[PDB]
DNA sequence: ATGAACTTCAAAA
DNA sequence: GCAAGCTGACCCTGAAGTTCATCTG
């Protein structure tokens, strides 16, 4: 039950209105939030960060699930709306030229064919012009923070249009069909099953997701690769039969796990935990309030739900917790 | 019926999601059972199914990482050099194990002239009365030992007596049908078992 | 090729250092969590005996295939010439992609994890090194001295289980000739394979049990209890081999079963 | 916590000198130290340099005492712990020096109580 | 669920001087970063930090690489605080109260003058004669705890053999007699208990040695304690 | 390169002073809490054996490193400003700069240390492996400290006059640890261990405590030295029985030791004339 | 700079008084807790001959510090305000430094201190190294103590004139203790030390004894120093074998010791004249 | 045509 | 006279896409 247990709280959490990802989205920290209006014009580089006593990149953000990069010309993955700061303005500051200009282009051609594939919008047009005018782009690290932006690696970029102010270009109730038909139709048109912890058809996830918190990069919770990790030469990814409507669910879940209030580390291991509901643990997610006072008690409403220690190393997750009690 | 039982000082039952990272199953995986009779003895006109299995012993989870490799084993790269290809691949296992599996067998496709049910039998019993096998046994891998003794009806204690916890879709078999002999293409369809008494009942195809 | 059950019963001792460390706490040796006795895997029993391999062999048909950098530097007939030019694969197995079973050579050799009898005490020594390494913030113009980190046992008797069958022999080539080389290794292949970490460690004992038939006449249960390996009366803790208390069962092995003290 | 039939020499002699140590607390009230914080350094290790000298100055100490029945009663308590004492070595084993000090510090709470020692020799 | 975290918690007080800066609950990163070298970041995370908590959450039995590693930062910062002490009855009191250790019993949060064990008493002695050695010089630049901490809390004859002579002499350099009978009292009082000193102490005794050691500590560090229990001398 | 096999036993005495002190407990001796047996660990006699050889030679292909100004990185730097510039595949590069560390660099074919910093280059296993010590007889700690006039750092101790520090320097009264060593022959053949190399260990290791000498560690010297030479790759004997051959007990009288009479040193070699020779070098 | 190494043995006797005290035992006498034999740390030896070098020199390239009123950040400060003040970069700072302090100042080459303060300038090891001294006839403690008519403060007397707060000054009936002492080349050739300085310390040790002297220490004077001398840096001899020759033995009949004559001194110089001399001082 | 080495991804508490 | 400076550790070993070189094909 290690990803069992973790789906069924998944379709927990997700019907209960609390700020989660579903369908094809995942909650991102964007750091620097670039505002334009209605075509393209880049006028604004709003930053949302300090929380904490580092500055993490920004605010999380519903934005479309990533696609999973990490390669060699990692440029041919092309992500929807939210990738790097070389997907936006060409900008390399150790990645260097041509390796981060055909980042640019499949961005902007990712852009093209989204708004081909989707027109009448009034903000994927923005983002499309705004890529296609070889003038603002320029003028972006013109701006006024924009000496913040490169001291500090990793920086992702966002798109927020005029007339909102507080929904980016992947939050109007357009683009977002698009993203949950595409973990619908399109990513369901591979190996059929069956499923390992739903038991139904869903198709083989190849290439699973990563996961943000754990390490310092995105680390992969289970992911096969090289050659000896197959079972009957399942040959990277379907050495698990898991579905997609499946993996992406504990993948997000394990995304919205290391980083809200139940995101604490003891020492080189992250020891999230969490509830059924039916959380309000209140008991191993209280360890980080104030002062530590006193909240231990006996209402004989102890929840059950076990609680899952994984810890990092270099782009895997070790799991080492394993107790229903 | 034919009772046997599995003891064992460690065990690491690999899921099949967490291949990089060896996580072993709380009870004993019914496709390890299987293999187990199989080691034991099996020959290409006896099917072994397992019936079902009593848990013996709690569990007892010890954090155990090795330094395990990620590359297979070819005939054209004639060496391997593990400097390159390390893991520190983790491995929970589950120390002071012992189960016993009632279980039976059936016929093949390829059954032959020499399928008779009960020389099988006999055969089985007293392989499993004077400890011989094919191949020694592994629980979860081959890594640890099968001390294996025949039982008839309960000669040990077991401490999951009342409603525990459930284990979810767990590995029951391999899908062989759709596959020639020596096999090499096939999936894993996991199942699910019954809930949390005495132990997992497997539930044939 | 052999056509016989063998079942070792294999006690080894670690003096002054570390048997088997953790690779996920440092580098402690292998101890239970609950009973606090210690482990070691057998992975470590198998890299040893290939060491000791590829010292005592270094030709063809007896090599080892699976080596390390820093020490070595149509289906079923390919197959069998890579299970004829290697010792290893005869001994341990193979995995060969281009074979039959999933490609999957298993093997008639199965060791395992070897548990110690009585809870080791790890000593951690946490000493020192008078030269830094890369410029770290722990490098100052001053001096240059960075703190270590070892682990050692005063005493720790592991005793592992292997057997041997005949049927993987016979499609592999694990003759007469692999087995003594595999008992030879056995008997002394700690003493090749020293350094400065694992310290000193050797073997103190190998019972090894013959079975007449090819499948065998005993259970390995009632083979594992005849070798009882306890501690004495007045001792405590312990501290070399002469603590232990090592005594066979021979009494009822002497219908169709050879028994060899290879080890003590 | 004291067993008299420790049948083991330091515990004997650790019981003595603390008998010779309650001896030299009683002997005055003001006293800047004892005996015993100058004389353990040394009769741990070699109590012949040690214990004839308190053996042959604790007759002053008696005559400078206040009552000549606890004398009487400390000296029959003197006898009866190192009539155990079968010969001085020459020098202290450490798991003897160790056993000194827990029959000096048993003798010491069993002395300094109440009524006990007069209760232990009624009989007698 | 939360019955483990109870029954842990329960536990986890303990005696605690006066103006101590250590709160009433350690916290539990806090409370396992006692077990590293210096920061928290290259420690043990398997059998350590990443199963004390396993078995501390589920009211399961402590693992025996607690007590190691905890002996091993007693013999490394010679000195047993609030962040060990806290955590060594763990793996003891969890033992008894499933039964699976020796014959020791289980543990409490003050200082029990009984138990009647080879290592508590040992433990006891070597606190009193620590703060008979803080007493008696209210400065210096080592304390003998930080000079015995690494092998006393094992070998009683091996360092008390050379250890038990210089308590008098501290208590000479006392300018208060007073005091010095005190802790005469106390220091007689904890070794009635004290059958011997055996060549060693297990490793099942180490833990209760360290654990004595801090109780004593923290209680001659109260305000009037000793002076109260001399009182009934 | 050498063919033969060498396991040797190296007893050796320490009258007054600290062996190895452990940097955990400020200066305690390493001994054994559950025993009282002192332990000196290998890493201490492989530093004097190197500090022995880098004051005797002080020559090409005899290097040690030198002590607190060197820095690894630099070292490697200079190793591969050789042959081994950048054309030569970082493949075989790593194997070439280990090659030359180990021609070049005698202190690699005798200790090796690490070769993994700012530029990997492979890793040298070594044949020549020592092991940590062990005394026979349960040694007793002594817990001696000193004190000083002077006054390091103006901290809080800097009073109106007394400036005194205190200090600790811990001595054992007697103790005869036991060494063990390994020497194969692969390993010697991929490095270049030859039979001069060999003499020169040998010297440094009959010489270790002859030379290096402090304050702390006291007088420490040598005993025996006893090494049982194989003529082939192979054992034909294991090394627990040598090991046990060299038997070294306590006094029949005397429960303590305090020198080389008390310590009953017994030989018997009447099994080791097969494949196998017996040679004596301490004593 | 010297080419030669040495190792002495010095036999140094006291009639009445306590040699070396400890710390934790207000003042008895350093004794072995577990043979009675009595220990005398290397530190006593060397201030005394730094306060005899420092009571006879006092010159310049001849300094000892001073006591009490002395701050090692202060001469630091001072060292370090001569040609290597701030253009040597301070990695190159730290040896220039070290090297100004072994030739300016004699005692950093004779017993060598601490080095890092404020400021930190390197470390000097010295080839001087002294061991810990040790009595073969295991010596007994008298436990002697004295009074005092006089009250240091109003606060420690009784209610009237009768001030008293008594006191204690242990000594010793007799004791030979044996001391080793070791000078290598290298170090010697680092630091600076040369022959002259290496005939004004062995005259510090042959007058140790014969200056400085006090109250609580009583009389105290030396009897023999046998010193060994290589010709070379390398040692064709074992150090623990010329430790052995010089052996100092109890009386034939006589339990104890009290003078020289109860003290059976041989020495046997048959097989040690290849390449090493011997050399006799103290007597 | 597919096993082993090469190169990019975040900048840990 | 509650210490001085001195660390408390090296380097990797990842997922996936892009090249290097020897097996039956």
């Amino acid at each position: 039950m290690i990803l069992h247990a973790l789906t069924q709280y998944y379709q927990r959490k997700a019907e209960s209105d609390g700020g989660i990802a579903q369908e094809g989205f995942e909650n991102k920290e964007i750091p620097f939030i670039i505002v334009i209006d209605k075509q393209g014009n880049f006028i604004q580089l709003e930053d949302t960060r300090e929380l904490k006593v580092k500055k993490k990149v920004g605010r999380t953000f519903l934005v479309p699930k990533g696609l999973g990069r990490s390669g060699s010309k990692s440029y041919e993955v092309s992500n929807l709306l939210w990738d790097h700061y070389g997907y936006v303005l060409a900008y390399a500051g150790e990645k260097g030229q041509e390796q981060a200009d055909k980042q640019h282009a499949s961005f902007t051609a990712k852009v093209n064919e989204l708004k081909q594939a989707l027109p009448d919008d009034a903000g994927v047009t923005a983002v499309a012009a705004f890529l296609s005018s070889a003038e603002e782009k320029s003028k972006v690290m013109q701006a006024a923070n924009w000496a913040e932006c490169a001291k500090v690696k990793g920086c992702n970029l966002s798109f927020r249009l005029v007339d909102e102010a507080v929904d980016l270009v992947c939050q109007s109730k357009a683009v977002r069909e698009y993203v949950s038909q595409a973990n619908q139709t399109q990513s369901d048109n591979a190996q059929k099953g069956i499923c390992l912890v739903t038991g139904k058809a869903a198709p083989i996830a190849r290439l699973h997701n990563a996961v943000k918190g754990v390490n310092a990069k995105p680390a992969p919770f289970a992911s096969v690769n090289l050659s000896a990790f197959e079972s009957y030469g399942k040959e990277q990814g379907f050495a698990f039969p898991i579905g997609e409507q499946a993996m992406f669910e504990y993948t997000t879940a394990l995304n919205t796990l290391l980083a809200g209030e139940n995101r604490f580390r003891i020492g080189d291991v992250t020891t999230v935990c969490w509830g059924a509901k039916r959380a309000h643990i209140d008991a191993v997610k209280a360890l980080y309030k104030s002062l530590y006072n006193g909240q231990y008690c006996k209402p004989d409403g102890e929840d059950k739900f076990y609680l899952l220690g994984l810890s990092p190393n270099s782009a895997r997750i070790v799991v080492r917790f394993w107790h229903e009690t | 019926r034919f009772i046997l039982e599995i003891s064992g000082d460690l065990a690491c039952f690999t899921r099949s999601e967490l291949k990089v990272e060896r996580v072993s199953y709380p009870v004993i995986t019914p496709s390890a059972a299987r293999n187990i009779l199989m080691a034991i003895l099996w020959k290409p006109a006896i099917r072994w199914k397992v019936l079902k299995i009593e848990i013996l012993k709690p569990i007892q989870w010890t954090n155990i990482r090795r330094n395990e490799v990620g590359t297979k084993m070819s005939e054209r790269s004639g060496s391997l050099y593990i400097e390159d290809n390390r893991q520190q691949r983790a491995s929970m296992l589950l120390k002071d194990v012992a189960y016993r599996i009632h279980a039976d067998f059936d016929m093949t496709s390829e059954a032959g002239e020499s399928d008779n049910y009960v020389k099988f039998a006999e055969m089985f019993k007293r392989r499993a009365k004077k400890g011989q096998y094919f191949h020694q046994p592994y629980l979860g891998c081959r890594e640890f030992p099968c001390d294996f003794r025949l039982l008839e009806k309960a000669e040990d204690g077991l401490p999951l007596e009342d409603i525990t916890q459930d284990f979810g879709f767990m590995l029951y078999d391999m899908d062989f049908s759709k596959s020639d002999p020596r096999d090499s293409n096939n999936a894993e369809p996991m199942f699910y078992q019954c809930k949390a008494v005495n132990g997992v009942i497997t539930v044939p195809p | 090729t052999i056509e016989k059950r063998y079942d070792f019963v294999f006690l080894f001792d670690v003096q002054d250092g570390n048997p088997n460390g953790d690779p996920d706490a440092g580098n402690l040796p292998r101890i239970d969590p609950q009973t606090g006795e210690g482990l070691v895997t057998d992975v470590c029993l198998k890299r040893k005996v290939r060491n000791f391999i590829q010292m005592t062999q270094n030709d063809e048909h007896h090599d080892i295939f699976i080596r390390e950098k820093g020490i070595l530097n149509k289906t079923e007939a390919a197959r069998q010439y890579m299970c004829s030019r290697y010792y290893d694969i005869r001994t341990f197995g193979a995995v060969m992609t281009t074979g039959k079973n999933a490609g999957q050579v298993r093997g008639p050799v199965q060791l395992t994890f070897s548990r110690s009898i009585d809870p080791i005490m790890t000593l951690e020594h946490s000493i020192t090194r008078m030269a830094v390494t890369n410029e770290k913030d722990a490098s100052e113009t001053g001096d240059n001295r960075t703190m270590g980190r070892k682990f050692t046992v005063p005493y720790g008797l592991y005793r592992c289980h292997g057997f041997i069958s005949t049927h993987f022999a016979k499609q592999t080539g694990f003759s007469e000739n692999d087995l003594e080389l595999f008992w030879q290794a056995l008997v002394n292949m700690f003493d090749h394979d020293h350094s400065a970490a694992r310290g000193q460690m050797n073997a103190r004992g190998l019972y090894v049990f013959e079975h007449s038939n090819n499948l065998g006449d005993a259970p390995a249960d009632s083979l594992f209890k005849r070798i009882q390996v306890v501690k004495k009366d007045g001792v405590e803790v312990v501290r070399s081999f002469d603590d232990y208390l090592v005594s066979v069962d021979d009494k009822n092995l002497e219908e169709t079963k050879l028994l060899r003290k290879l080890g003590g | 916590g004291l067993d008299r039939n420790r049948q083991d020499i330091g515990y004997v002699l650790g019981r003595l000198f603390a008998v010779l140590e309650k001896i030299q607390a009683e002997a005055n009230p003001g006293l800047n130290a004892t005996i015993a914080d100058r004389y353990f350094g040394s009769a741990s290790s070699t109590p012949i340099a040690v214990f004839g000298t308190l053996m042959r100055l604790l007759p002053h100490h008696l005559n400078k005492l206040e009552f000549e029945g606890r004398a009487v009663q400390l000296q029959w308590e003197i006898r009866q712990i190192l009539e155990h004492c079968q010969r001085f070595p020459n020098h202290l084993n450490l798991e003897q020096q160790g056993l000194f000090a827990i029959g000096y510090y048993h003798e010491t709470q069993f002395l300094f109580t109440k009524d006990a020692l007069k209760n232990l020799f009624n009989e007698a | 669920l939360s019955e483990s975290i109870a029954a842990w918690y329960d536990d986890l007080q303990m005696v605690r001087g006066e103006n101590s800066p250590y709160p009433e609950y350690m916290p539990l990163p806090r409370l396992l970063g006692n077990l590293v070298l210096d920061g928290k970041m290259e420690n043990l995370p398997s059998d350590l930090i990443a199963q004390i908590t396993d078995a501390a959450l589920n009211n399961r039995v402590l693992p025996v690489s607690l007590l190691q590693a905890a002996l091993r930062r007693n013999k490394a910062e010679q000195k047993i605080t609030y962040g060990r002490a806290s955590l060594l009855k763990a793996y003891i009191n969890r033992a008894i109260r499933a039964g699976r250790l020796k014959n020791m019993k289980e543990l409490t949060m003050g200082l029990d003058r009984n138990r009647q064990d080879i290592g508590y008493v040992l433990g006891r002695l070597f606190a009193v004669l620590e703060k008979i050695q803080a007493e008696a010089n209210p400065g210096l630049n080592a304390t003998i705890a930080d000079r015995y901490f690494g092998s006393a809390s094992s070998t009683p004859i091996a360092v008390f053999g050379t250890l038990m002579r210089l308590l008098p002499h501290h208590l000479n350099k006392l300018e208060f007699e007073g005091r010095a009978v005190q802790l005469q009292w106390e220091i007689r009082q904890i070794l009635e208990h004290c059958q011997r000193f055996p060549n060693h102490l297990n490793l099942e005794q180490q833990g209760l040695f360290a654990i004595g050691y801090y109780h004593e500590t923290q209680f001659l560090f109260t305000k009037d304690a000793l002076k109260n229990l001399f009182n009934e001398a």
